[PDB]
RNA sequence: UAUCUGGUUGAUCCUGCCAGUAGUCAUAUGCUUGUCUCAAAGAUUAAGCCAUGCAUGUCUAAGUAUAAGCAAUUUAUACAGUGAAACUGCGAAUGGCUCAUUAAAUCAGUUAUCGUUUAUUUGAUAGUUCCUUUACUACAUGGUAUAACUGUGGUAAUUCUAGA
RNA sequence: AUUCAUAAUAACUUUUCGAAUCGCAUGGCCUUGUGCUGGCGAUGGUUCAUUCAAAUUUCUGCCCUAUCAACUUUCGAUGGUAGGAUAGUGGCCUACCAUGGUUUCAACGGGUAACGGGGAAUAAGGGUUCGAUUCCGGAGAGGGAGCCUGAGAAACGGCUACC
RNA sequence: UCUAAGGGUCGGGUACGAUCAACUU
C-alpha cells in the first residue's frame, strides 16, 4: 500500500528511505551518475503489503484458467548467428540466412514480409 | 569558467576579421586545429567577407558539405576550422588556389597563386627534439610533424612542405641576409632582410630588419618568419610587398593614382 | 573535503584571510591508506584526466633492487612502524617510501651463488669459465655479508605505495646502512 | 658553515640518483653533482668541493632559476637556509609629479654556499615555490664591507 | 569655447561663506507632445528575488531497428526506403542572469611552468600478444545479460516503478 | 640552464594498448575456388606534438579610518628535514626540529551606501567624481556543507543532508 | 603496552666512547 516495491535485502520491513544507484532495482537513472533518495519496503512478508509476486517453480496436479491453459509464445526470435546456431542444433557451417525465422505481416489485402 | 569557452563575441575576435560590435552579437570561434585562436581565419569568414562568394553560414556550409574546398589537400567541411598563414586554399570552382598570407596593414591578403605554387606551403620549425624509439621530429608553426628531417634543420628555421606527402623537399636556414615575413606584431605585414640579432640569454631574442626602402626596424623573433634569401623570395608575395607607405604617400597615390 | 589550497591558511603578515570560494575539486586532497604488510589490497582511484592512481592498502611482496651488482629481485618483506608523519589523515603502523625494511634475502642468496659460485657467511664448464672470468668481484661488504646469515636484508623502500601500488625499493649499502640504525622511533 | 657535519637530521641526506658504488675503488671519494644553473652566475668552489646537499640549491639541487632575477639587501640571516632581502624603490604619484619611497620585503632561500650576512647585497632569480612565501634563490653576493674588520681595531 | 554676478556697511576696501549660473549615455517626478532614424529599460529599495506559468537535447550512405508503424523497394528470402521508441555515443561544465560576499584578495599589465592536467581538433605514431609461444583455440572472426517490445500489477499522486 | 629528450641494463604490474567495428564502390590475377588480392572513407585507439583551455605563479599597482599600534604562533604563525596527499609546486597536510615572519615606507583591525578593469561625466592645463552594464575575468544560483558522473563541475534548469 | 625528553663518574696518540642511577613531564 502506497504503491512503495519490496527489495532484496532490506530486512527491517518498514517504508525505509535510501540510497539507490545504476545496475540496481527500484530507481531509474535520469542522468550519468545520479543518484537518489527513495522510499522502498524491506523484504519481509507482513499485512501492510498489498500485492505478492509469485513465481510458479513446480506444478500441482489441477491447471488455472489464465496461467496453464495457455501457452504465450516468444515473440522475437535469435538476431546472432551463434545463437541460431545454438537455437537449431547446426553446430558448424550450416548457413543461417536460411535457418533464421520469419514474420509475415498483413499490411493489407497484398501481404509482405 | 568550468570548461572550456565555445562561444566568442563579436567584439572580442581579432580585429582583423572586420566585421560590426555593439550587440552585432556573436562571431565565428574557430574550432581548435593548427593555428591559434587569434592568428587564424575560419572559412566562414574567408568565404563569406572576403570573396563574397556566399551571404550566409548555411550557403557556406552547403559549399564545405559539396567537397568543393580544401585545405593542404584535404577538403575540412568544418565552418570553422582555422585556417592561417601561408595555408593553401584549393576551389575546383575557377581553378582558384588561395595562399592565406598578410598585406602590410596586417589583414588576410586574399593571394590567388598557381597550382604550381600550390603544390607546397612553408613551415617555421617551433622545436626539434627526438621522439620515442630515437626518432627525431620536426614541428612546424601549423603542428605537423615531420619525422627523419636534414639534421642541419635546427630551431627557427623554415622547410618547404610537398602538402600531398608531408615531406621535407628543401629548407632555409636562419641568418643574416635572408628574407623575412613577419608574423604578429606592430610590424606585421612586412618584408625586410634581416640585419643581424640580439640573443638575451632568458629575454626573448630580437631580430632587426631592413625593408627595401631601408626603413630599418626590430621584431621579435617569435613572431619572425623567413621565406628566402635577398630578393628571390620562395612565395609568390602580395600587392604592396611589406613596404608600408605611410599615410601620406597612401593619400599622394590615391589622389594622382587616379580621377575616378 | 580536503582543500589543498592556500586562501583559507593565513598571510605572511599574520592577516586572517576571508573564505573566499567555495571549495574547488582542482585543489582537492584526498584520504590515505596507511599500506600496510600482507594480503595485497589495491583500491584504483580516479583522478584529474581520467589517469587511474593506485591506492595500495596492505601489500605483501615488492621489487628491490642491489645497484652494485645491478640487478633487481621481488622478495617479500618485513616489519615496520612508520610514521613520523601524520595525525588526521593516516592512522595505523604503515609502510611508506623512505621507509627502512627487512626482506627475504633468499632471491640474492641464490642470484650470487649461481652467479659468481661463493656461498656468503658461515661445476660444468660453461659455469666454471663464467665465474672464474666474473670472479674479484663478490668482495661486498662486512655488514651486507653478515645480513645474509640471519637472511633478512635492510633495504629502503623509493616506491610511493599510496600512489603507484608497488614496494619496490633498494637494498642498504655504504654510508646510508653505516648511518641507518639509530632512528626509526614512530607510529602515526 | 652549516655544522650539519653533514647529516644532522634523522634521514639520511643524499644526491638522488647519485650512487658512489664501494665497489669501484675510485681514487677520490667524492661523487658529486653540480650544475650551471646559467644566465653567467658563476658556480661556487664551496657548491662544487662541499658536502652539504640542500635539495633547494640552484647549483647542486633540482630547482632551477627562471624568469626574473632582483637583486636587495639582507635584513635577515635568522632562519636556515633562507633570508629575507628588502627591494626599495621609488613609486611615481602624477598628481604631485613627484615620487615616494617604498619596500617589499622578499623571502629567499640561500644555500650554504654563500656566506650572507646582514648588509650585503644579493642577486636572486626566481625559482619554483619551496614554501609558503619563498620563490627566489641566491644566485650572486656582493658583500658592502671589503672585509673591514681591522677599522674595529683601534688602539 | 582660460568669463563669473547678488547678499554683511550710513558708505569703502577685504577675508569669507550663502545664493545664483552651465553640464551630466544621473536618476526621479510634474506639465506638454505632430513626424523620421537610433534606442537603454526591477541595478539602487528586498542576492526578498521573480516565488504565478511556460523551456536543451541530438543522427548521418556510414554503432544497434522483426515497431505486431508507414509506405512501397518490385535491385533482393537475412536486413538492406523512411522511421517513433529504446540501448549506445557525444553534449548538457557553453550560453544567459546577477552583483551578495570580496580591500594585496579579485583585477590590470607583465612573467613562468626546467612545477602540472588537457576531451576535442590537427599532424605523426604499434609486424614483436597463440602464455607449454607443434593442437592450446573461433580467427572465414567466439560469450552473457538487458533495454525498448509483449503481458500481469501496485499506489491519490511524481519524468515512481515491481514481478514474468 | 637540468637527474632534459632519447636509448640501454635488471626486474616489476592487481597488467594498460597493440580494431572480433561500420558504409559505398566493386575492380585486378590465375592453380575457376562464392579462391587470392584490392580502392575511397567513417568511427575507435597507445604515445608524442599542436590547438582550444585549465590550474598554480613573478613584479608593480587600489578607497576612507590612529576615537585601530602593535599583530601572527591557540588545535600552522615563519622556515628546515622527511613523509603523505595532489594533476602537479608548496605547511596543502600532518611527525620531529628551530623560532621565526609583518609593522609609522601604516602592519593588524574597522568601515565601504566597495566586484575589479576596459571605460563614463565634467574639465585651458593640472585634476575631481562615477564605473550594478552591451567587451574582458572573479564569484554566486535561498543559506551553508558534501559528492556522483565526466576531459572538464565542488554543477545547482545535477544528487545528498541540515537550516 | 610503548615513545620522547630531562643526569652522575671515568677516557682522551699533543668529533665522541665506557659505566652507573633517579624521579618528573
Amino acid at each position: 500500500k502506497q504503491g512503495f516495491p519490496m527489495k532484496q535485502g532490506v530486512l527491517l520491513p518498514t517504508r525505509i528511505k535510501l540510497l539507490l544507484t545504476k545496475n540496481v532495482s527500484c530507481y531509474r537513472p535520469r542522468r550519468d551518475g545520479e543518484r537518489k533518495r527513495k522510499s522502498v519496503r524491506g523484504a519481509i512478508v507482513g499485512p501492510d503489503l498489498a500485492v505478492l509476486a509469485l513465481v510458479i517453480v513446480k506444478k500441482g496436479e489441477q491447471e488455472l484458467e489464465g496461467l496453464t491453459d495457455t501457452t504465450v509464445p516468444k515473440r522475437l526470435g535469435p538476431k546472432r548467428a551463434n545463437n541460431i546456431r545454438k537455437f537449431f542444433g547446426l553446430s558448424k557451417e550450416d548457413d543461417v540466412r536460411d535457418f533464421v525465422i520469419r514474420r509475415e505481416v498483413t499490411k493489407g489485402e497484398k501481404t509482405y514480409t | 569558467a568550468r570548461g572550456p569557452k565555445k562561444h566568442l563575441k563579436r567584439l572580442a575576435a581579432p580585429h582583423h576579421w572586420l566585421l560590426d560590435k555593439l550587440s552585432g552579437c556573436y562571431a565565428p570561434r574557430p574550432s581548435a586545429g593548427p593555428h591559434k585562436l587569434r592568428e587564424s581565419l575560419p572559412l566562414i569568414v574567408f568565404l563569406r567577407n572576403r570573396l563574397k562568394y556566399a551571404l550566409n553560414g548555411r550557403e557556406v556550409k552547403a559549399i564545405l558539405m559539396q567537397r568543393h574546398v580544401k585545405v593542404d589537400g584535404k577538403v575540412r567541411t568544418d565552418t570553422t576550422y582555422p585556417a592561417g598563414f601561408m595555408d593553401v586554399i584549393t576551389l575546383d570552382a575557377t581553378n582558384e588556389n588561395f595562399r592565406l598570407v598578410y598585406d602590410v596593414k596586417g589583414r588576410f591578403a586574399v593571394h590567388r597563386i598557381t597550382d604550381e605554387e600550390a603544390s607546397y606551403k612553408l613551415g617555421k620549425v617551433k622545436k626539434v627534439q627526438l621522439g620515442k624509439k630515437g626518432v627525431p621530429y620536426v614541428v612546424t608553426h601549423d603542428g605537423r610533424t615531420i619525422r627523419y628531417p636534414d639534421p642541419n634543420i635546427k630551431v627557427n628555421d623554415t622547410v618547404k612542405i610537398d602538402l600531398a606527402s608531408g615531406k621535407i623537399t628543401d629548407f632555409i636556414k636562419f641568418d643574416a641576409g635572408k628574407l623575412v615575413y613577419v608574423t604578429g606584431g606592430r610590424n606585421l605585414g612586412r618584408i625586410g632582410t634581416i640585419v643581424h640579432k640580439e640573443r638575451h640569454d632568458g629575454g626573448f631574442d630580437l631580430v632587426h630588419i631592413k625593408d627595401s626602402l631601408d626603413n630599418t626596424f626590430v621584431t621579435r623573433l617569435n613572431n619572425v618568419f623567413v621565406i628566402g634569401e635577398q630578393g628571390k623570395p620562395y612565395i609568390s608575395l602580395p600587392k604592396g610587398k611589406g613596404i608600408k607607405l605611410s599615410i601620406a604617400e597612401e593619400r599622394d597615390r590615391r589622389r594622382a593614382q587616379q580621377g575616378l | 573535503g580536503i582543500s589543498r589550497d592556500s586562501r583559507h591558511k593565513r598571510s605572511a603578515t599574520g592577516a586572517k584571510r576571508a573564505q573566499f570560494r567555495k571549495k574547488r575539486k582542482f585543489e582537492l586532497g584526498r584520504q590515505p591508506a596507511n599500506t600496510k604488510i600482507g594480503a595485497k589490497r589495491i583500491h584504483s582511484v580516479r583522478t584529474r584526466g581520467g589517469n587511474k592512481k593506485y591506492r595500495a592498502l596492505r601489500i605483501e611482496t615488492g621489487n628491490f633492487s642491489w645497484a652494485s651488482e645491478g640487478i633487481s629481485k621481488k622478495t617479500r618483506i618485513a616489519g615496520v612502524v612508520y610514521h613520523p608523519s601524520n595525525n588526521e589523515l593516516v592512522r595505523t603502523n604503515t609502510l611508506t617510501k623512505a621507509a627502512i625494511v627487512q626482506i627475504d634475502a633468499t632471491p640474492f642468496r641464490q642470484w650470487f651463488e649461481a652467479h659468481y659460485g661463493q656461498t656468503l657467511g658461515k661445476k660444468s664448464k660453461n659455469a666454471e669459465r663464467k665465474w672464474a672470468a666474473r670472479a674479484a668481484s663478490a668482495k661486498i661488504e662486512s655488514s651486507v655479508e653478515s645480513q645474509f646469515s640471519a637472511g633478512r636484508l635492510y633495504a629502503c623502500i623509493s616506491s610511493r605505495p599510496g600512489q603507484s601500488g608497488r614496494c619496490d625499493g633498494y637494498i642498504l649499502e655504504g654510508e646510508e646502512l653505516a648511518f641507518y640504525l639509530r632512528r626509526l622511533t614512530a607510529k602515526k | 658553515s652549516t655544522e650539519l657535519t653533514v647529516q644532522s637530521e634523522r634521514a639520511f641526506q643524499k644526491q638522488p640518483h647519485i650512487f658512489n658504488n664501494p665497489k669501484v675503488k675510485t681514487s677520490k671519494r667524492t661523487k658529486r653533482w653540480y650544475k650551471n644553473a646559467g644566465l653567467g652566475f658563476k658556480t661556487p668552489k664551496t657548491a662544487i668541493e662541499g658536502s652539504y646537499i640542500d635539495k633547494k640549491c640552484p647549483f647542486t639541487g633540482l630547482v632551477s632559476i627562471r624568469g626574473k632575477i632582483l637583486t636587495g639587501t639582507v635584513v635577515s640571516t635568522k632562519m636556515h637556509r633562507t633570508i629575507v632581502i628588502r627591494r626599495a624603490y621609488l613609486h611615481y604619484i602624477p598628481k604631485y609629479n613627484r615620487y615616494e619611497k617604498r619596500h617589499k620585503n622578499v623571502p629567499v632561500h640561500v644555500s650554504p654556499a654563500f656566506r650572507v650576512q646582514v648588509g650585503d647585497i644579493v642577486t636572486v632569480g626566481q625559482c619554483r615555490p619551496i614554501s609558503k612565501t619563498v620563490r627566489f634563490n641566491v644566485v650572486k653576493v656582493s658583500a658592502a664591507a671589503g672585509k673591514a674588520n681591522k677599522q674595529f681595531a683601534k688602539f
